[PDB]
């Protein structure tokens, strides 16, 4: 009874199908759920957390805590570069193994805004100024302190603030075609008698709320 | 939307492939067996380790192919072959021969299937007297470090369903596994080192990331 | 919920496996037969003995596989084989050859099936002029102790459906049995001794349980 | 007519499926049911019945009625142990073959509360005192009458009451990690002239209403 | 269209099944029924009739 007609696709196993299946243990009442703290609904809750960037990824110190410390030297060098990098999460070595980088490497297309925080870890007696500069994608990195001043920049006085924040708006993926960030000595570091001479800066990266990902794929790390 | 937990974890994968004969002189080659856990599939293992506690149902599909052994005898005319796929819950009897009594126990759910039809499929619920599974356990079994007995999920066994004095044949089974209705708790950092064995977290020390030329180096812009 | 009567008893099991040929020189090897009772399956027998009276429907599925005999003749081109599965109610004619008239009686229900399709299946109701079946009978048949004629449930017979002078073939049938819509009366203690034959309750005396060291012995706590 | 499309899983035989089947005897009206006394809806109605424990399961008397009798000796022994055991239904030899033990061995996970009753079978002229003590799981068994008094205990005067009752609350399953029960002579037994000197105690076990079971499996006894 | 899933028992021939079948002569109007005396609905109408017993079967 009930005349019926089989269509193409019958009796195939499609690895991504979605069908009701027969239970092998129907007479078994399951343990009820517990209210465990710390539940997750979405992977973007992991990428919105700050993590420390290994900005000092040069030879001889890829296996020490020193990889995370930007060196600030003593004396008068008030126009020299402190650091610089291209902003390319997912592809570039300095951003590749962070919490944000590890997520982005599961997807073939992504886009959003990024947040960078810088923190000064010197003694409370040290004072000085840094110049933090941002170049957009398609622009060359500045070569001097003066042309970095002629673009988008902030002047950061560490005797007043211990930390600075930046939000970068046009991030996508695929000799890069990406924006960059650089830091310059505006003045030099000045200390009283009896304080350590050298010091360090640390970088933290995170994602802002408008971040999106597409086309789940396999990661290239295991 | 593609970063939700369900779209990230609920995907099918081949986790075990095994071979078994109808006649042999080893008697362990007469059936195939697998213990259910998610630690010998390296790509699923890593995605599962981003969380500390998990809860899911299982769906298992079986792809089964046969062959006449190249031994000698031709001109045969055989009906299609029948197979038995048995699931053993935690706390069940385990067979040791293909003629054992446990292949007939009323509380081990079982599937009977003959070749030529659609691939067989069973659905297993969340089976634990605890409230969630754990990917990480900082304890002792009662003594093995890192192993707790609440993570038992059962076993699968496959044999041929012939009568007496069968003809020689060799079969291969592939098991496709998929979690469903998933919930996760307490996110973790991603595994940075390669896995060494299937029961521990043992590892050899690894570099934090790869090097570049200097702390100022940015590649020339196109 | 898993200890309800339905979830405890309503489960499928292989209760008979038999072989039959298309041509032979014995003429009893040309068909297969089984008498329906639940006393030659040791695991189902024990679960059924917890009660004195039972009432259920039966569901039977058949898995059937064929083979060309290794005798001599190759190069054949054969159409798929057809089989006949006949159920005889209590008080019906029994065949003695494969050419008998009873394979055509209008009141013996019968199934015709050809290989390659889904496995065949029939459903039998509660068939008894009494009001329940009995697992235990403290009486005489009219004279056999312990055997009452209200427990007759019928028989199953299987043959090939060829024409005249067929080609040599050997088939195996497996019968899977399942009770449904079950009701039980008067619980009993569980069988403590091993079963000895299929018609009696005969037994050799058994120990009540196993020994320990002393009436005070408790094992050292971990 | 009616365009239709076959999905994976078509024409398979799943041993635990649940489908409507064609009846082989449609023109047969069944015998109506009788109202037989003693109907059962659930196996937990069998486990809530008391049964006698073979507490004296030592060598030389595993096949006599003596296995069920705890000996109370004559004279003055007013600090010695009478008996002791771990409370482990399902696994431990003294509880394994009771009505509660036999049920629990059909399931791979169970939990609830247990009830133990003790009855004094001596003459109506005998008087004395016993100390009944309970240690929780993870605690060692007491070694003396005094430290058994320092835990949870009841003092049982058999000249006043012939029976005592205990309810144990935290029972689960898998050098045990289980609780234990012990009995001590507080005073010794005192009789007049012309009464028997020795006597006996009996133990009964049962389950309380909150008992649950999961994952039907095969029993290890036949 | 209309996702569909084949169950066990598909494409079998069960001798006691009950299904609608396609007619081989759809354009043929059948002869209407006649009111013939002596219609039967049930075999127990045959058993309720007396018949002579052969009691002297020696």
């Amino acid at each position: 009874g009930l005349p019926v007609m089989n269509t193409p696709g019958s009796n195939q196993f499609l690895t991504s199908d979605d069908f009701q299946s027969p239970s092998a243990m129907p007479q078994f009442d399951v343990t009820p759920e517990l209210n465990i703290p710390g539940e997750v609904q979405n992977l973007m809750e992991i990428a919105e957390v700050d993590s420390v960037v290994p900005v000092n990824n040069v030879e001889g110190k890829l296996d020490t805590m020193e990889i995370y410390r930007i060196p600030v030297q003593s004396g008068n060098h008030q126009s020299s570069q402190v650091f610089g990098f291209q902003v390319q999460p997912g592809l570039d070595n300095v951003f590749k193994h962070t919490l944000l980088g590890e997520i982005l490497n599961y997807y073939a297309h992504w886009s959003g805004s990024i947040k960078l925080t810088f923190v000064f870890c010197g003694s409370a007696m040290a004072t000085g100024k840094f110049l933090l500069a941002y170049a957009p994608p398609g622009a060359n990195a500045p070569k001097s302190r003066k042309d970095a001043m002629l673009g988008t920049h902030i002047i950061w006085d560490v005797g007043l603030q211990s930390s600075c924040v930046l939000c970068i708006p046009w991030i996508s993926q695929t000799y890069t075609s990406a924006g960059n960030v650089t830091c310059w000595y505006q003045t030099g570091i000045v200390v009283p008698a009896g304080t350590p001479t050298s010091c360090s800066i640390m970088c933290f990266v995170s994602a802002c709320n408008d971040f999106s990902v597409r086309l789940l794929k396999d990661t290239p790390f295991i | 939307s593609e970063s939700s937990i369900e779209n990230f974890l609920c995907r099918s994968a081949c986790v075990y492939m095994g071979e078994y004969h109808t006649t042999n002189t080893d008697t362990s080659k007469l059936f195939a067996s697998w213990t259910i856990n998610a630690r010998r599939m390296v790509q699923m293992r890593r995605k599962l380790e981003l969380f500390t506690y998990v809860r899911f149902d299982m769906e298992v599909t079986f792809v089964i192919t046969s062959k006449q052994d190249q031994g000698t005898q031709l001109g045969q005319d055989m009906p299609p072959l029948t197979h038995q796929i048995m699931y053993i819950p935690p706390g069940g009897p385990i067979p040791k021969s293909v003629t054992d009594y446990t292949w007939q126990t009323s509380t081990n759910p079982s599937i009977f299937w003959t070749e030529g039809n659609a691939p067989p499929r069973m659905s297993i619920p969340f089976i634990s007297i605890g409230n969630a599974y754990s990917n990480f356990y900082d304890g002792w079994s009662h003594g093995v470090y890192g192993y707790n007995t609440l993570n038992h999920m059962g076993q699968i066994y496959v044999r041929h369903v012939n009568g007496s004095s069968p003809l020689p044949m060799t079969s291969t089974v592939r098991m496709y596994f998929k979690p469903k209705h998933v919930k996760v708790w307490v996110p973790r950092p991603p595994r940075l080192c390669q896995y060494k064995n299937a029961s521990t977290v043992n590892f050899t020390p690894t570099n934090i990331t790869e090097k570049r030329q200097s702390i100022n180096y940015i590649p020339e812009t196109v």
